[PDB]
RNA sequence: AUCGAAUCGCCACCUACAAGACUGGAGCUUGCUCCCUCGAAGGCGCCAAGUAUAUUCAUGAUCACAAGACA
RNA sequence: GUGGGAUUGUGAAGGGAUCUCGCAGGUAUCGUGAGGGAAGUAUGGGGUAGUACGAGAGGAACUCCCAUGCCGUGCCUCUAGUUUCUGGGGUUUGUCGAACGGCAAGUGCCCCGAAGCCAUCGCACGGUGGUUCUCGGCUGAACGCCUCUAAGCCAGAAGCCAAUCCCAAGACCAGAUGCCCACU
RNA sequence: CGACGUCGCUUUUUGAUCCUUCGAUGUCGGCUCUUCCUAACCUAGCGCCGCAGAAGACGCUAAGGGUUGGAUUGUUCACCCACUGACAGGGAACGUGAGCUGGGUUUAGACCGUCGUGAGACAGGUUGGUUUUACCCUACUUAGCUGGAAAUUGCGAGAAAAAGAUUAUCCGUGCAAAGCGGACGUCGGGUCGUUGGGCCUGGCGAGCGGUGGGUAGUACAUGGUACGCUCAUCACC
RNA sequence: UUAAUGAGAUUCCCUCUGUCCCGAGUUACUAUCUAGCGAAACGACAGUCAAGGGAACGGACUUGAAGGGCUAAGCGGGGA
RNA sequence: UUAGGGAUAUGUGGCGUCAAAACUUAUGGGCUCAUUCUCGAUACGUGAAAAGGGUGUUGGUGGAUACAGUUGGACCAACCGAAUCCACCGGCCCCGAAAAUGGAUGACGCUUAAGCCCAAUUAGUGAUUGCCCAUUAUUCCUUUGGUAAGGGCGGAAACAAAUGGAGAAAGUGUAGCCCUUCCGAUGUAGAUGUGGCCUGGAGGUUAGGACGAAGCUUAUGGCGUGAGCCUAAGAUGGACCGGCCUCUAGUGCAGAUCUUGGUUGGCGUAGCAAAGAUCUAACGGAGAUAUACUCAACAUGCAACGUUGGAUACUGGAGCGGGGAAGGAUUUCGUGCCAACGGCACUCGUA
RNA sequence: UCGAACCACCUAGUAGCUGGUUCACAUCGAAGUUUCCCUCAGGAUAGCUGGUGCUAGUAGAAGUAUUGUGCGGUAAAGCAA
RNA sequence: AAGUUUGAAAAGCACUUUGGAAAGAGAGUGAAAUAGAACCUGAAGUCGUGACAAAGACAAUGGAAGUACCUCCAUUUCAACGGCCAGAACCAGCCCUACUGCAUUAUCCUGUCGGGGAUCAAAAUCCGGCGGGCAACGAAGUGCAAGAAUCUUGGGUCUUGG
């Protein structure tokens, strides 16, 4: 993680800039898990570089009971001459994501391991990822396209703070600041937004005629 | 098929690996919950366990049979030079456990506070803290201390002061050690800036025991137990030793699991290392919270019995010597041997019962020899038995006839 | 400083939020009518700093990792 | 680039080439806590009370208070056990001429014996919140009435989960710090 | 609770079979020790009763915890004495013999009864009758050293970080505001590339400081640090 | 039937005790570390588990769960 | 259902990920909600289930009533203004449904299914092959063998080098006389064939070797489907030996608790623990006081021997005392010596 | 060394039983059934298989149909035969 | 059990140096001491050393395809020359896709009359009578299709050979 001195050293030597690695961030609130994870996953074995956000938003089907009763079985499954190098059921919902996309992975290979070492979950919305671009969403995954409105479901967040997840108060106290503050930041650069805009408007009047009715043939003015 | 009878199994299968301890001080793994509502205090403060005596008093408690009546109870005395606070650091809340936001050293550090830094301080060139106590106090030094404060009050959710032990004060020829014993006490009560307010107030500045703790409350003892090296299952674990008809030997487990699973399993005893663990404590009433015998000699006399006694007893404490410092005395026993330093944390689980909550007046103190059948309190008590010896009397002679 | 590398979309307009049994706004008649920004585009970027009066490109010879890459 | 080595086996001393390796980290603290373990569990007495109930005979329980069994983690002030401190005394046979000092009897034997270790044979300590079962209910349709349910809610078991407690970063901590060095 | 019938479950009984093992998988019982199951004896709740109370019956959720000391018998079972809240039933190669023990069973010696002409026989009785080996690999218990995120390599660059001439071109304060408050100078040189240019360096000062000299009171647990004043030195520079 | 006799088999009583309740402490020689010396048994290949099927009880096979490497002292679950 | 390969299509089974295919297809219809072995997705595989039951939801069949049925009001009839209720039979779901290490639709997971029944192939548009996987099918190339099928084989003619070529055998089998064509090709026990391979000798024939035979060594390559053959190199060796035809036999090794020799992990491990015991100085000995720099000595030559003098102890006369028989036969004695041996050591010794 | 010692020999005793049995490729390729046997862990004997062929290469062909022409007493049915 | 099988000849390693010695380092003999005395050749197995390759834990080994690096190996080529690599052309043969005609509808298509239906009133769904008929837009998703990929320059063949 920490860089080294000598990669430090040979990068001031090369005299490079900044580098980030093409990366897309998946906003994961109301995304059922299941499809998620199949989709993420053959994306990882194709290469991509996904970080993942608001795992405590993601859904799963039937009532909470249902689904923490299902998380109990799990738990309860281990190795009984040694707990140690048993099974560890991890508890936190980035985990659990995490831990659903390795088991559709071939995880016992080098190139399995190499997709599952190229995704990054977080709870929330962490400040490194909040301004690095915009967000993806998954459309076949999503729940008002994937569920029956009627039929009861889970949120993977409640569920998990009650089968030993500690950090729920945490993450949500973090998300409401986050709001607060993207919110205060986009009700400024309103001024800016509206500038560009009227700019984008009044320039129509000033091309040349035969460009605005290029753009109107194609439905952009 | 089943066990033939049905008894309970050996041991606390919740204190596993029994393995020797990381480090020889007690550590508190937890602190007991903040309230804000509380003027910000301390949690936490080092002591040295000198040795055990037992006192008398009289049992408050309505209902009992000893109610009204004298008892005595064991006690174990506990020496508690003043602290020393070097540090603040705040902890910031994260969805991954707390952080550490940074630290905020004293402008001065004592000599025993830098040995710790050093496995051989006398001979080395003494160069810890030289560099950050030229940064301080300059125009970069000032503000990094306040932009490291001013994060402490805007994201710290817990703030904890970086205290050290005076093995200078301390005083004692057995203990050996001559680095500081360093821990973090948190600051609990009142908002995070009051507890900023109070770390800053105490930066450079000695710390006793009788402001963190009270003569009749209770506190929790974090330390680590004697240790006893390798031992067998029968003094492990406690298991039954075999008929004398044993072939192989005795002090065994017959039977260390059934042909399936074809493994041993984690819940079998086996030899290994015992003692040396780190345990917390619960509930240990203090009994006296003695000041320091240069400042009040009379620590052992009470209103009930008006002998002029120090704490320490006829001969010394075996092993430890004299308490010449400010003490605890604990009701009951803690974890580990005489030297040790032992981590006194306020306690954790609550305090609404009658005997968590009785007031302790002690009406005897023992201060008799702890070699062989101590039968005098005081040595005057001793020469006033014996009277005048034949080596008082050469003594004697020789100053009175020779020196006059 | 070995080191020649694979990678080929930038942004200080996306990089805030929430709901799909109804989120542009009204009316009463409650599914129709009316108003509007008309409800199906994140903005740029693709060879003149901008749609015109223009201007070096070769022989690197017909493909070859773009023989180059801080947009 | 620079530093350090080497090459394939019939000689020697010199020149090239070609390979391999080093070129930024060391050392000392304070903490985080994922995951794993996981523990306290029972009885009696006082009082309620000769009360509720009952014709009578009989005859209860919770708050609270005080003890105790088992289990667990320690501790050595007291009491007990243990002595190769052969500590100090006795005492038998042999033995150095005797006394002294002793010595041998694989610790001669006897009594007492500190320190240390140690015994429910002694002493101390052993805690908090949730999610739910079963079930009892609220609101309430389907089905004009009704209904704990079907959408919603409440209450709630020694179960279960977390706190407390134990190990803890192969959980690879871009957690925080002290000194050098390297880069600059 | 449930006759006459009828439908199941279980593998803690026996039987049926003969798939594995006969160049060998150590046989009963007990002792010890751990774990698992629930068809629940006690302990936590909750229903119902031919439920007044007390004592109980039946049933549901629940295996977290507990489930004893003895006489006879090799016994498993059985039975009796006694304590208790209760003294529930079972699995784990009929758990467990390189863990023990060896009383039984089942060699060779010997006695009795019955049978056999006999040698001998008897799921009839009786007494006496060698219990071997771990230093290997795992497992488990403790105890050391030690690299490693491309899980040893790639130079293969992702921070639960900051927030801007593209993180450069200062520090606070504030809401990623509106604003607001601060900042050591001066005189030269050298050396590279659009504005009071970057970097290196020298002389005069000043300021914040680190050490030591001389001095005064005070603090703290009282030998040992801090603090005022004043010199010297070093650093930012 | 039988006195005496018996390393013969059995039952009870007194005494006595670590046989037991319930274990604790100490000693010599080991084990343990070192110097010198220095084997054997055994050895297809090897050596983490769960379930599944399978010659009906897997270290290898299927699907999952683990597993950084090397070591010292033990230990008797497995290696049918 | 199987010679060695390629391409194209399929079979069974599949198309959410693991895992190729609907990057979760349709502009197809319905049904299902299952709280601790955890709804279902099991042909064979019963390789998990019954009788019985459900006012769960969704369908049917046959009857009954319609100013109805339920309420409110006075055991019956009136207000009140809509469709009810009676029996029976299905589908899916649920209960019945309890076992021992933690575990299994294969795992994750799935509920606008990724479940069940049915039905399609880009969809009321305009016609009858969605897609993915074989040692199968079709087809192409090569091999090999046939109950194989045919052609050619009387050199057509012409043609030096320096500057079109080569071959053409009347043939079972070879480097196959050459060319064309068709079909088959797996296989335990077992049979047979092979101008099939290899080894020691013999009769022949033809070669090689001191300018290096045999043997041996190999990241030495080439040839053969193979058994194997051949070349290269030896910074290997030092005297014999290859090819071909025929003859001949003690003729080919991975295993027989195989035989003999050697080696080997275990392993510097188990251990070398009954008979109480040695200490000290000096002498002897190579066995030491054994040293780059720095450095007064310790922290850099350790540990071990024999003799003598002291010390301490043991045997304790049924003795590690002094003599004999049996047995042994030079072990006796002196000097010298330390390779092996005296399970450690020796400067000592029954060597 | 004893419910018949030891040494050499007959003796390489016999064994329907256990174990082993050394090169390649090619063309073919089974049976665990019949009868007899002191036969039931084994043999003979037919069958299955290979090799060698012989005979005028469609001949005396067929695990299949059709059409004629025979045979039958199981499924079903019946007990009012 | 054991070939004394060193070498043609003992010419069997004088002498120097370290070491108590055994021996080592040199120097000599010899064609050859790696021919140094149980001495020709000197295999396998096992072990040491230097160099290099890397490598988690999938026991290791193995199969098939590639790749990175090495190669004391073989062969070929080195002028308008190549037996090397690659791309486009054309041919022949295959394998694919595009472009469609014949037949058939009637329980059907329309108009009109009557009924019936539901509406504020209609219409329509529906049933009869009669009269016409080709539902003909890419009519139908109904039976069969033979349409020279030359016309009218489709695609592939690193799945063939030129
Ligand atoms: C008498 C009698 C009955 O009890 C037994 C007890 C043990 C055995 C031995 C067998 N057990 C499995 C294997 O077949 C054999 O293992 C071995 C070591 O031979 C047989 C019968
Ligand atoms: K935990
Ligand atoms: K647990
Ligand atoms: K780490
Ligand atoms: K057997
Ligand atoms: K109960
Ligand atoms: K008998
Ligand atoms: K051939
Ligand atoms: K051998
Ligand atoms: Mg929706
Ligand atoms: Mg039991
Ligand atoms: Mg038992
Ligand atoms: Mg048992
Ligand atoms: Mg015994
Ligand atoms: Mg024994
Ligand atoms: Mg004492
Ligand atoms: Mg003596
Ligand atoms: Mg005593
Ligand atoms: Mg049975
Ligand atoms: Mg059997
Ligand atoms: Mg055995
Ligand atoms: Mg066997
Ligand atoms: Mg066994
Ligand atoms: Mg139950
Ligand atoms: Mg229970
Ligand atoms: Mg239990
Ligand atoms: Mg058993
Ligand atoms: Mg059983
Ligand atoms: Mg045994
Ligand atoms: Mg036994
Ligand atoms: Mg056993
Ligand atoms: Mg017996
Ligand atoms: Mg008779
Ligand atoms: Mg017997
Ligand atoms: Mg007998
Ligand atoms: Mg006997
Ligand atoms: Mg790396
Ligand atoms: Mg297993
Ligand atoms: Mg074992
Ligand atoms: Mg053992
Ligand atoms: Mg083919
Ligand atoms: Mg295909
Ligand atoms: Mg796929
Ligand atoms: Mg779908
Ligand atoms: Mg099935
Ligand atoms: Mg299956
Ligand atoms: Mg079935
Ligand atoms: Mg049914
Ligand atoms: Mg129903
Ligand atoms: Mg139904
Ligand atoms: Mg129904
Ligand atoms: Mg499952
Ligand atoms: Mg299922
Ligand atoms: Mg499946
Ligand atoms: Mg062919
Ligand atoms: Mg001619
Ligand atoms: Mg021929
Ligand atoms: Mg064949
Ligand atoms: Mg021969
Ligand atoms: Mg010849
Ligand atoms: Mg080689
Ligand atoms: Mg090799
Ligand atoms: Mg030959
Ligand atoms: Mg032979
Ligand atoms: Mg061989
Ligand atoms: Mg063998
Ligand atoms: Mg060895
Ligand atoms: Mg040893
Ligand atoms: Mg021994
Ligand atoms: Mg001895
Ligand atoms: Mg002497
Ligand atoms: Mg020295
Ligand atoms: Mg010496
Ligand atoms: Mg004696
Ligand atoms: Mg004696
Ligand atoms: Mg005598
Ligand atoms: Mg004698
Ligand atoms: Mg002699
Ligand atoms: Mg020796
Ligand atoms: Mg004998
Ligand atoms: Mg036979
Ligand atoms: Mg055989
Ligand atoms: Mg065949
Ligand atoms: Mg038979
Ligand atoms: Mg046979
Ligand atoms: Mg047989
Ligand atoms: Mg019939
Ligand atoms: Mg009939
Ligand atoms: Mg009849
Ligand atoms: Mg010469
Ligand atoms: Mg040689
Ligand atoms: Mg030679
Ligand atoms: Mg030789
Ligand atoms: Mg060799
Ligand atoms: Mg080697
Ligand atoms: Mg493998
Ligand atoms: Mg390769
Ligand atoms: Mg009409
Ligand atoms: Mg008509
Ligand atoms: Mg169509
Ligand atoms: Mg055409
Ligand atoms: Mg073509
Ligand atoms: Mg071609
Ligand atoms: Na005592
Ligand atoms: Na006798
Ligand atoms: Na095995
Ligand atoms: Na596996
Ligand atoms: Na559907
Ligand atoms: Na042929
Ligand atoms: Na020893
Ligand atoms: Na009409």
């Amino acid at each position: 993680a920490f860089p080294s001195r000598k990669d430090a050293f040979r990068a001031q030597r090369k005299g490079a800039k900044k580098h980030r690695p093409e990366i897309i961030v998946i906003d994961l609130k109301d995304h059922v898990l299941g499809r998620a994870a199949a989709v993420v996953a053959k994306q990882l074995l194709l290469g991509k570089k996904i970080t993942v956000v608001r795992c405590e938003q993601l859904n799963i089907a039937g009532t909470e009971i249902r689904n923490k009763i299902k998380y109990l079985q799990y738990l309860r499954k281990r190795k009984l001459t040694n707990p140690t190098k048993g099974p560890f059921h991890h508890r936190a919902p980035s985990d659990v994501f995490v831990r659903t996309v390795r088991s559709m992975l071939p995880r016992y290979t080098k190139r399995g391991m190499k997709a599952l070492n190229s995704l990054v979950a977080y709870e929330g919305i962490p400040p490194n990822v909040v301004r690095t671009g915009g967000r993806v969403v998954i459309p076949r995954a999503q729940r008002h396209v994937c569920y029956r409105s009627e039929r009861p479901y889970t949120v993977l967040g409640n569920m998990c703070k009650h089968v030993g997840w500690k950090y729920s108060d945490v993450v949500a106290n973090l998300e409401k600041a986050r709001v607060e503050k993207a919110s205060r930041h986009h009700e400024k650069q309103a001024k800016l937004r509206d500038a560009w805009k009227s700019a984008r408007k009044e320039a129509l009047a000033k091309m040349p005629k035969h460009n605005v009715e290029v753009l109107k043939k194609f439905g952009y003015a | 098929s089943h066990c033939k009878f049905e008894h309970p199994r050996h041991g606390h299968l919740g204190f596993l690996p029994r393995k020797r301890s990381r480090q020889i001080r007690g550590r508190a793994r937890a602190f007991p919950k903040d309230d804000a509502t509380q003027k910000p205090h301390l949690t936490s403060f080092m002591v040295f366990k000198a040795g055990m005596t037992h006192i008398v008093r009289d049992v408050d408690r309505p209902g009992s049979k000893v109610n009204k009546k004298e008892v005595v109870e064991p006690v174990t005395i506990l020496e508690a030079p003043p602290m020393v606070i070097v540090g603040i650091v705040g902890y910031r809340q994260t969805p991954v456990g707390l952080k550490t936001i940074g630290t905020v050293w004293a402008h001065h550090t004592s000599v025993e506070f830098r040995r710790r830094y050093y496995k051989n301080w006398k001979q080395s060139a003494q160069l810890a803290f030289s560099r950050q106590k030229q940064f301080a106090n300059t125009k970069e030094g000032k503000v990094a201390e306040a932009r490291t404060l001013n994060a402490f009050a805007k994201k710290a959710s817990v703030i904890r002061v970086i205290a050290h032990t005076q093995l200078r004060k301390l005083r004692n020829h057995r203990v050996g050690v001559k680095k500081a014993h360093v821990q973090e006490i948190q600051v609990n009560g009142g908002s995070v800036a009051a507890k900023i307010a109070l770390a800053k107030s105490l930066l450079e500045k000695e710390v006793r025991v009788d402001s963190v703790f009270q003569q009749s409350e209770a506190c929790d003892v974090c330390s680590v137990t004697k240790g006893h090296g390798t031992e067998g299952v029968v003094k492990r674990w406690g298991v039954a030793c075999l008929p004398r008809k044993t072939h192989r030997g005795l002090r065994k487990v017959a039977c260390i699991g059934a042909w399936h699973p074809a493994r041993v399993m984690y819940t079998v005893a086996r030899a290994g290392q015992h003692g040396y663990h780190h345990r917390t404590q619960l509930n240990k009433k203090i009994y006296q919270i003695g000041r320091s015998v240069a400042v009040e000699p009379n620590q052992a006399t009470t209103t009930y019995d008006l002998t002029a006694k120090t704490i320490t007893p006829m001969g010394g404490f075996v092993g430890y010597g004299t308490v010449r410092n400010d003490y605890v005395m604990l009701k009951g026993s803690v974890s580990g041997p005489r030297r040790r330093v032992m981590t006194l944390r306020r306690p954790m689980a609550p305090q609404t019962s009658r005997q968590l909550k009785e007031k302790i007046v002690l009406k005897f103190i023992d201060t008799s020899s702890k070699i062989g059948h101590g039968r005098f309190q005081t040595k005057k008590e001793k020469n006033q038995w014996f009277g005048p010896l034949k080596k008082d009397r050469i003594r004697r002679e020789e100053r009175l006839r020779k020196e006059r």
